[PDB]
Order: C-alpha cells, then sequence, then structure tokens
RNA sequence: GUCUACGGCCAUACCACCCUGAACGCGCCCGAUCUCGUCUGAUCUCGGAAGCUAAGCAGGGUCGGGCCUGGUUAGUACUUGGAUGGGAGACCGCCUGGGAAUACCGGGUGCUGUAGGCUU
RNA sequence: GACAGAAACCUCCCGUGGAGCAGAAGGGCAAAAGCUCGCUUGAUCUUGAUUUUCAGUACGAAUACAGACCGUGAAAGCGGG
RNA sequence: GGGGCCGAAACGAUCUCAACCUAUUCUCAAACUUUAAAUGGGUAAGAAGCCCGGCUCGCUGGUGUGGAGCCGGGCGUGGAA
C-alpha cells in the first residue's frame, strides 16, 4: 500500500512552532529585529505603533515590550469614530487617517504635551515630520508595526502613519508608499494623497456608480444611503471629524456592568463521569450481544 | 436544510498544451489557447534533461492558462459539448477535482488558421466551496475541516446533476 | 596529534537540545545586564556571531563592559599552572544570569531586616549558618503493632 | 586457515561492527538462526530450555554454526523431524582483525578483517529450544552435547516462561483464556486496557 | 632512536609545588577595553565635576 | 463565563475524528472605480455589508496516539575510595559512600501579562 | 488529466526537513541561512581593544566597538565578504 | 510482478510464490541516540557590603528619563566548617 507518514515516531519527534506562529498571527523575524532594545540603552522603552486592519475596523496601539508581556500605553479604535462624526466607512483610508490622528492626540494629551506639537493642523498631504523644540520636552518617537500586511503603495497602515505624523509623533518614514507616488517616474504629488485622505476616491466612485446604474449603487453603498451621506459632504464631514478629534481626544471608558453569572460553554467532564461512561458502554454492548 | 455556504462551485479550470519542444510550434500553441480563453498564456520549462524525450533543462516545452468564473463555466461546457457530456468514472480525483483531454481544438468552435495548426488540450477543473480561501490566505492560514471537504462521489453527483452528464464505469 | 581548530570537539556542546531547535525566544534578548553582574556562559549553535570559545562553556564570570549587542566579561581560565583573569566579548544569546548571587542577596537582605529589627527588643539572634547538626534524642512510638521481621530470600537463578 | 580461538576469545577491543568505516568483511559462517518446525503455533510447544553463558568472552560464528548443527542433528534423531524449535539468540556483529606477516615489522600494524565474533555477557542466552513438555531430557541432552563446541563455561536452564514468550507458563493459559493474550504465530500479542474500545468490542465479539 | 612523544606526568606536582594562585585583585580595575563613546562621556563628566562644587558644599 | 489587538513561557498548547456555539467580536462573504498586483481581483491592494456559522476560530468528547508528571523496573545496572580478598585466568564477592534507563501500571491535557469589548 | 509511457507538462492532498545551503565531515537553519525577483558594491577608508595556537610572542583567522563615506528597506534595522 | 486453472477475455474467480503495508519478535553500534549517572569543572558564601541624600555628563532620553562618575552621611552579631 502506502507507508503512513504520520505515525508514533513522527509525532514523538515533532517539534511545535511558537503558539502565535501556529495561529499565524505574528512574524518573529521582524518581531526580534523590531522590538529588541539596544543593550547599552539600559531599560529605555522602545515604542511601536501597532497598526492592524480588520474586515470591519482599524486598530492602532502604542506598545513597548517587557518580559511578562507587551505594555500598551495608548490605543485608538475605529469603531468610536461615530462619536466624532464619521457615521459610515470605518475601514477606508480616511478612517485610517482619522484613527491615527486620534491615537496621536490621545497619547500627547495623556503625556501632557498636547499644547506643544500641534502637527499639521490643516492637512496638505505632502512630506512632513515634527522636530523637537529646544527647552520643551522632546517629541515622542515610535516605529511602525505593520505585521504581516504587505507594505505596498497606498496601504491603510501608511494612512494611519500619516495621520499620526500629522498628530505630532516623530516617526521615521519616506513618502514612497503614500498614495500619490508614481512608480514609473518616481515623484510624489500631495494633491492625490489629499484626495485619498478626504476620501474623494470614494466620492468619485459614488458619483460614477450612481450615474451609470442605481441597482449596483444601492447594493454597494447601502449604509451610506441609510445614513444619507452624499458624495458632496465627504470633505467637510472629514474636516469636522478631524477638528473634533483634535479638540477632544480623551477617552471615556464604558461603565462596568453587573454580572448575572450564566455559563455558556460546557464544563470539563470529570474522571469518574468518563469512567462510568465507558463502563456503561461496555455493559450495554454486552447486553446487546446477549440479545 | 442545506446551508448556502456548501454549494459546489468550480474554483478554476486549468488548460494546457505540452508540446514537447521549443520555438515556433510553442508560439502557435500559445496563440491557440490565447484565442480559446482571451488571456496571455504562460510557458512552462523542463526540470531535467531526458534524451529519449528530446528536451534539455530550462527549455520551454509547455503552455498553460487558468480561468475563473464565467469564462471557466463557458469553456467547461464547450468541452463537455465536445465529449457529449460523457465521462468515465476513473476521471475523478479522490479530492473531487476532475479533468479530461481533447485531441483537436477546432471542435471548440474556434476558426482554423493555416498558419497556426492543430493542437490537443488538457482540461482540468478543480471544484470548491465557499471558504476554501482559508487554506491559502496570508494573514491567518488554516485548514478547511473534514465536513467541508469535497468527496469523489459527490463531485460525480454534482457533475451529473447540473451538467446532466453520463458517467460510464471502467 | 589533534587539530588546532576553533570548534573541534563541540559536536554535542554547541548543538541544540532535543525538540528545542528553531527560533530563539525573545526574553533572552530582553534581559538587561548591568556591569558587575555575575553571568553564566553557555554557547548556542543557532547564532554564530559573537560565540564564545569552547573552553568558556559552562564557566561563570563578571560583566565589565556592556555594548550594543554583546557584553564584555572577565572570566578565570586555568592554563598549565597559573590562572588568568581574561576578557571575552560574548553576544547576548550565549549568556544568562546566575542565581548563586541572587541567593546571597536574598539572604543578606533578610539578615539586614532581622538585624535592624529585634535589636531594639534586645534579644540575641543567630545570623550565621551553622551546618547540619547531629539529630537529637526522640521517642519512636510502636503504637500497637510489633515490628515485622525481615529475612533474606533464597537464591533463584532467574537469569 | 584461521587462528585458534584462544587468540580472539577475550573482549579486549571496543565493539567494531561492519559499517561504512570497516568494509571488506567476509560473511559470517552462520546465517540460519531459526530451525526446526518454526511454522508452529504458541500453544503446542510450552517447554523452553536455554543455554546460558557464564563467562564474559567472545564466541565465533564458526562455533555458533557447529553448535546449532549438532543440536539440530540430535533433536531430529531424538524427538523426530518437527517436534522442536531451535533459536540461536546471538548474532555475530563484532569483526576481528589480523595483521598478517609474510619484513616491515610493527610499522603500520592495523589488521584487515578476518572474521566475525559475538560478544557475550554473564547470564546471556546463547541458544533456546522450544518443544513439548515430555521431551525435557532430550532437550537437556541436546544442549549438553552442544555445550562442547564453545570455550569457557556454560549452564543449562529450563525456563519458567511459556515457550519463546516473556510470560510465565503457570498463568499464560489463564491470560489467553480471559483474552489478555492473542496467539499470532510463534509468539503472542498482549492486549492492554488503553486503546479505543472498538478493538475491545471486536475482540469480545 | 624513537623516544617519548607527549606526557603530563609530573606537571600537577610541579604546579602545586608553588601553588595555583588566584589572579591578583585590586579595588579599582582599569578602564581599558570599555566603549569609547561611554569613556568619552564619562571623562567629560569628570572634567566638569568642578563647576558644581559650591552647590555640593552648601 | 467569554472574545479582540499585542504578547510571555513554547504540545498539559500538537494531531485525527465527532458535538455545541447566546451577545459583541473575529471571520467566511459581495464587487474592482480609485491605490496596487497578477496568465487569472485565486493571492496581495482597494471599495463595501445582501447573506452565513458551512468552514476557520472558541468550548467539550474519545477505556484516542502524542506530550507532561508519578509508581514499578530497583537498591537492579553502573560507580568514588579499600584490602597480603577469591580465582590459572576471564571475572567475581565484600567494606565505605552515590545511584540510573526501557517494557508494564496510574494521573493531567494550557497557564498568564497589558489595553479594549460582550454577557441591557 | 490527449498523444504521455517506468520517466516531459498541468492540478489537488499529505508532507519537522527525511531537501538545499561551492567542496570533506560535524553543527545550524522553514512566512529561512533554502528557491525566485528588485536595487546595489560594507569584498571600501581609519586608530585602538579582545579571542583562538600561545611563551599568554608572531602570523593567519575571528569577535565586540568607535570615527567617516555608502548600500538597502516604509521603518526598526542589517551590512565593513 | 510471477507459476499456473476456468475463462476468446473479464481488479470475474481460484490457489499461490512474491514483493508491499500493519501490528509484534531475536540480536547490536568508537566515528548512532530519546533518556542518563558516580567521580568531576566554574561561581558565590559581605566592610571593595548594604542604605540614604546631593552634584557633573558633550552618552541616552516623552519625562533631572536611563546609565555612569563623583561628593557627604549612617549602619560591626567580620554574616558556613
Ligand atoms: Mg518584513
Ligand atoms: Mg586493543
Ligand atoms: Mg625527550
Ligand atoms: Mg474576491
Ligand atoms: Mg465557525
Ligand atoms: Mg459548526
Ligand atoms: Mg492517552
Ligand atoms: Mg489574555
Ligand atoms: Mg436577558
Ligand atoms: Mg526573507
Ligand atoms: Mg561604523
Amino acid at each position: 500500500f502506502v507507508k503512513v507518514v504520520k505515525n508514533k515516531a513522527y509525532f514523538k519527534r515533532y517539534q511545535v512552532k511558537f503558539r502565535r506562529r501556529r495561529e499565524g498571527k505574528t512574524d518573529y523575524y521582524a518581531r526580534k529585529r523590531l522590538v529588541i532594545q539596544d543593550k547599552n540603552k539600559y531599560n529605555t522603552p522602545k515604542y511601536r505603533m501597532i497598526v492592524r486592519v480588520t474586515n470591519r475596523d482599524i486598530i492602532c496601539q502604542i506598545a513597548y515590550a517587557r518580559i511578562e508581556g507587551d505594555m500598551i500605553v495608548c490605543a485608538a479604535y475605529a469603531h468610536e469614530l461615530p462619536k466624532y462624526g464619521v457615521k459610515v466607512g470605518l475601514t477606508n483610508y480616511a478612517a485610517a487617517y482619522c484613527t491615527g490622528l486620534l491615537l496621536a492626540r490621545r497619547l500627547l494629551n495623556r503625556f501632557g504635551m498636547d499644547k506643544i506639537y500641534e502637527g499639521q493642523v490643516e492637512v496638505t498631504g505632502d512630506e512632513y515630520n515634527v522636530e523637537s523644540i529646544d527647552g520643551q520636552p522632546g517629541a515622542f518617537t515610535c516605529y511602525l508595526d505593520a505585521g504581516l500586511a504587505r507594505t505596498t503603495t497606498g496601504n491603510k497602515v501608511f494612512g494611519a502613519l500619516k495621520g499620526a505624523v500629522d498628530g505630532g509623533l516623530s516617526i521615521p518614514h519616506s513618502t514612497k508608499r503614500f498614495p500619490g507616488y508614481d512608480s514609473e517616474s518616481k515623484e510624489f504629488n500631495a494633491e492625490v494623497h489629499r484626495k485619498h485622505i478626504m476620501g474623494q476616491n470614494v466620492a468619485d466612485y459614488m458619483r460614477y456608480l450612481m450615474e451609470e446604474d442605481e441597482d449596483a449603487y444601492k447594493k454597494q453603498f447601502s449604509q451610506y444611503i441609510k445614513n444619507n451621506v452624499t458624495p458632496d459632504m465627504m470633505e467637510e464631514m472629514y474636516k469636522k471629524a478631524h477638528a473634533a478629534i483634535r479638540e477632544n481626544p480623551v477617552y471615556e471608558k464604558k461603565p462596568k456592568r453587573e454580572v448575572k453569572k450564566k455559563r455558556w460553554n460546557r464544563p470539563k467532564m470529570s474522571l469518574a463521569q468518563k469512567k462510568d461512561r465507558v463502563a456503561q458502554k461496555k455493559a450495554s454492548f454486552l447486553r446487546a450481544q446477549e440479545r | 436544510k442545506e446551508n448556502p455556504m456548501r454549494e459546489l462551485r468550480i474554483r478554476k479550470l486549468c488548460l494546457n498544451i505540452c508540446v514537447g519542444e521549443s520555438g515556433d510550434r510553442l508560439t502557435r500553441a500559445a496563440k491557440v489557447l490565447e484565442q480559446l480563453t482571451g488571456q496571455t498564456p504562460v510557458f512552462s520549462k523542463a526540470r531535467y534533461t531526458v534524451r529519449s524525450f528530446g528536451i534539455r533543462r530550462n527549455e520551454k516545452i509547455a503552455v498553460h492558462c487558468t480561468v475563473r468564473g464565467a469564462k471557466a463555466e463557458e469553456i467547461l461546457e464547450k468541452g463537455l459539448k465536445v465529449r457529449e457530456y460523457e465521462l468515465r468514472k476513473n476521471n475523478f480525483s479522490d479530492t473531487g477535482n476532475f479533468g479530461f483531454g481533447i485531441q483537436e481544438h477546432i471542435d471548440l468552435g474556434i476558426k482554423y488558421d493555416p498558419s497556426i495548426g492543430i493542437y490537443g488540450l488538457d482540461f482540468y477543473v478543480v471544484l470548491g466551496r465557499p471558504g476554501f480561501s482559508i487554506a491559502d490566505k496570508k494573514r491567518r492560514t488554516g485548514c478547511i475541516g473534514a465536513k467541508h471537504r469535497i468527496s469523489k462521489e459527490e463531485a460525480m453527483r454534482w457533475f451529473q446533476q447540473k451538467y446532466d452528464g453520463i458517467i460510464l464505469p471502467g | 596529534t589533534n587539530t588546532k581548530g576553533k570548534r573541534r570537539g563541540t559536536r554535542y556542546m554547541f548543538s541544540r537540545p532535543f525538540r528545542k531547535h528553531g527560533v530563539v525566544p525573545l526574553a533572552t534578548y530582553m534581559r538587561i545586564y548591568k556591569k558587575g553582574d555575575i553571568v553564566d556562559i553557555k554557547g548556542m549553535g543557532t547564532v554564530q556571531k559573537g560565540m564564545p570559545h569552547k573552553c568558556y562553556h559552562g564557566k561563570t564570570g563578571r560583566v565589565y563592559n556592556v555594548t550594543q549587542h554583546a557584553v564584555g566579561i572577565v572570566v578565570n581560565k586555568q592554563v598549565k599552572g597559573k590562572i588568568l583573569a581574561k576578557r571575552i566579548n560574548v553576544r547576548i544569546e550565549h549568556i544568562k544570569h546566575s542565581k548563586s548571587r541572587d541567593s546571597f542577596l536574598k539572604r543578606v537582605k533578610e539578615n539586614d531586616q532581622k538585624k535592624k529589627e529585634a535589636k531594639e527588643k534586645g534579644t540575641w539572634v543567630q545570623l550565621k549558618r551553622q551546618p547540619a547538626p547531629p539529630r537529637e534524642a526522640h521517642f519512636v512510638r510502636t503504637n500497637g503493632k510489633e515490628p515485622e521481621l525481615l529475612e533474606p530470600i533464597p537464591y533463584e537463578f532467574m537469569a | 586457515g584461521r587462528r585458534p580461538a584462544r587468540c580472539y576469545r577475550y573482549c579486549k577491543n571496543k565493539p567494531y561492527p561492519k559499517s561504512r568505516f570497516c568494509r571488506g568483511v567476509p560473511d559470517a559462517k552462520i546465517r540460519i538462526f531459526d530451525l526446526g518446525r518454526k511454522k508452529a503455533k504458541v500453544d503446542e510447544f510450552p517447554l523452553c530450555g536455554h543455554m546460558v553463558s557464564d563467562e564474559y568472552e567472545q564466541l565465533s560464528s564458526e562455533a555458533l554454526e557447529a553448535a546449532r548443527i549438532c543440536a539440530n542433528k540430535y533433536m531430529v534423531k531424538s524427538c523426530g523431524k518437527d517436534g522442536f524449535h531451535i533459536r540461536v539468540r546471538l548474532h555475530p556483529f563484532h569483526v576481528i582483525r589480523i595483521n598478517k606477516m609474510l619484513q616491515t615489522g610493527m610499522r603500520g600494524a592495523f589488521g584487515k578483517p578476518q572474521g566475525t565474533v559475538a560478544r557475550v555477557h554473564i547470564g546471556q542466552v546463547i541458544m533456546s529450544i522450544r518443544t513439548k513438555l515430555q521431551n525435557k531430557e532430550h532437550v537437556v541432552e541436546a544442549l549438553r552435547r552442544a555445550k562442547f563446541k564453545f570455550p569457557g563455561r556454560q549452564k543449562i536452564h529450563i525456563s519458567k516462561k511459556w515457550g519463546f514468550t516473556k510470560f510465565n507458563a503457570d498463568e499464560f493459559e489463564d491470560m489467553v483464556a480471559e483474552k489478555r493474550l492473542i496467539p499470532d504465530g510463534c509468539g503472542v500479542k498482549y492486549i492492554p486496557n488503553r486503546g479505543p474500545l472498538d478493538k475491545w468490542r471486536a475482540l469480545h465479539s | 632512536a624513537k623516544s617519548k612523544n607527549h606526557t603530563t606526568h609530573n606537571q600537577s606536582r610541579k604546579w602545586h609545588r608553588n601553588g595555583i594562585k588566584k589572579p591578583r585583585s585590586q579595588r579599582y580595575e582599569s578602564l581599558k577595553g570599555v566603549d569609547p563613546k561611554f569613556l568619552r562621556n564619562m571623562r567629560f563628566a569628570k572634567k566638569h565635576n568642578k563647576k558644581g562644587l559650591k552647590k555640593m558644599q552648601a
């Protein structure tokens, strides 16, 4: 026949991966090259901005590594943008920029450095990077953490990076992966990037689609219709969201609810129960053989 | 009730011509399947050197394409027109994919051209079910489970129920 | 004669333990080393950079210089009839803290607290470690049962 | 044209098997280790007799061959053609060397492979005879006769195990009756209480 | 005229006759081999200790 | 009770098969105008929200394999130091201290950190 | 799965490395140290310290830095064969 | 795959002999190994140690952060044989 490959020797010589690698979550190569602090820095924290794009929202965190685990000093989720005025479209480039701005502003406010480092108050899309002013405390510096995301031009992780840079974080970057960089001739214009930041590509798609056919338009934009946002409000709505974020970044935690203590899973069966189970099965089989 | 997420669909259809040599005939075969599908084919080289076969390593000796969706169904039903919806039971893989081969391509309705010639095709259709992108996506790769797989007999039943074809034993 | 090679005879020394190959865990990199810390050296075959010589494997030294990816440490090496305290530069993956100094630190801080306290009380406290003493006199109760007898068993050629 | 065994009768050098390093070894003279009616079940040959070594020495494949031939011949003459089973439980894996002369001397004296021997510890079994319960004196006589082909000292011991198994003869039949042991040819298979119970019900029905 | 090749017979006695002495230890160890950047800054700190003198005495 | 993002220790976490999943989530899923990339929007990138627990995923189960930890094997094997001990030798016994590994028989089958939800 | 075959090419599944990494062997390695692409010349300039053989001499080889000038990547970083 | 038989043939069937696969079984390895001793090799068992306060830095820094070096003071039951 065929020599079975997964046998006792195979299993007892098998060597498992790390748990996160087995789940497929993280890349330990870049993990080690990114989070390990230089030894003569002597316990100085090293800061990542972890950016994750989900099927329905955007997660941004600031974290530094410790032996027991990673510490997260601040975090901004995209599903709290309606509180600031973005009703729909929570997983696009504009939403990523907004959540990066919210993360940066909340972190600066928590550190007490928000009056300093206003950043790009009025967005323009071109290259910008904050410089530390003398006498005042230095600018907060972190490094991007994209994870397994493929870092190609026009990525929402770079959208969030631009948002936080405008917020006032001193992150090292180049304007090569921003949308607006042309590959063939190697230039970067700020107007295309600003269109993407304002979501004007989405507005143009809405206009195009509603011009040609309305069945596909109602299919593909439906919550947009329910929250009755027209392609014309996009820019002013995003500007209002930016202003609201920059004027109030502090977070309000949801109140802790009282617990009724209902168990939804099944508790682990005990040794006596399973031994009685096997005895019962044996007895039932013997009885069936008897009849 | 059958869950809608368990509807058999053809994931893709792979077409190839292995011509056995390199050059003008290979280019003409490339034009053949480009006309057949509508997309540029890709040339497959040789991994070794087999003297009795007349091929050296790294020599382009095959052409292939893959097609997905509407074009896949159209090409598949054209091939089943060619072989009158008649398949032998051995043509089915234990995974559920299947395939066949045609000796000559003008049976597909494409006009003959004197400067092109005659070529045979290998069709191979691989089926699927909503949720098979799990095994190949990047961010969190996993298996597909035992219930959700595809079986040989139910691949046959799907073929004979939607293409109303006939499966001859042997 | 033998060869003067640098990794001669390290076949089982620099290999990884069973079912512990692969990627090195990050706590080893994340641990920090001040100067003056007592450190155990143990070479690892996964990393070929900054790898100590086979004569310092299993040895213990003292950190004196800390750099970006490695530490400089001072270890005692015995040559023919003299001992040399000499410097090596070892990358972090081949390095651990030693708990021998930690035991002493715990014991000394505990003696310090027990000396500052119980001093105003005026009582005398033993602070040194006397070795294990001979056992003291005690009674063994054979409550009820009599000690059951043992006898050697006869030989049987079970071979 | 081999030397007397008093040369190579001691376990002096390290074990030295035939491998990718030591090539050119001639074949061992002994190559049949099981003989008699080896196609016999476990339930009709309950008596087992061992020839157990007493000294820590080396035995040559020639001696093993001669001893098995003598024992087989006597058993065939005595208990009939197929009323027994002989198993030699030593395989010659040590290869010994000869530094053959003829005037170089001791310069570069590392010998070539000459033959093979088996290294034997104290109490280790050399031969085993499995047969019916009423041929005990025939077995002991055959082993006593085979004793004369070996150097050193050997002992003959009738074992308490059932045939060529690791289970005692006083309780083998009890276990096989209550379905702890499954006969599967010359040996027996042991059934624990740990697998899936599908095997349990298959065995009990 | 072959002769003896290698030996460490009387060597332990020779060594322990004058004894295996632990290496000499002093309270201050030399600053050779340390990081040049670290040493440069430490020498700057030593050089500018003087300018904070009066505050310390007060 | 439980999940998400980032993790620490890296099978008590793996593997095979079966059962169950309330809410949020995580996903499968719907499309290709824009950014982007392919022979192929399959992957990657982008824009969504009609449907779905089918799968991934979480929990549970198997007189489950494996793994972890005990008993036995066993004071056995081996070993520090000693004798004007035995023995033709091969090797062996004792004194002084130390002391294993299979087979076989049991038990267990992830804990945990930071931040953020659900259980109105 | 046409010719097609023991062995050409295509597709799916299993696959802890049972392959490969110039050569001898040993070690090491799986979103890599292997395979395929893109860009390049850290195989460059300079002063010291240290390890290996060792007499703690030399050469050769190697290791941590430091100062320039660069390459690469979005970046952390990595690179003076 | 082979020796055949009924079979024009028939994975239709018969024995087979084989190779294959699955559980077992006898014996091994200086250049094999999951395990794994005894004897053995480092280090520590304080006054150069602990505990406070204050200055310098061109290094490191969200943060007089970190680290290093200096000053001044307090602790003797000399912390196993
Ligand atoms: Mg990467
Ligand atoms: Mg010898
Ligand atoms: Mg001499
Ligand atoms: Mg799609
Ligand atoms: Mg599910
Ligand atoms: Mg389900
Ligand atoms: Mg089990
Ligand atoms: Mg948790
Ligand atoms: Mg309710
Ligand atoms: Mg790589
Ligand atoms: Mg440099």
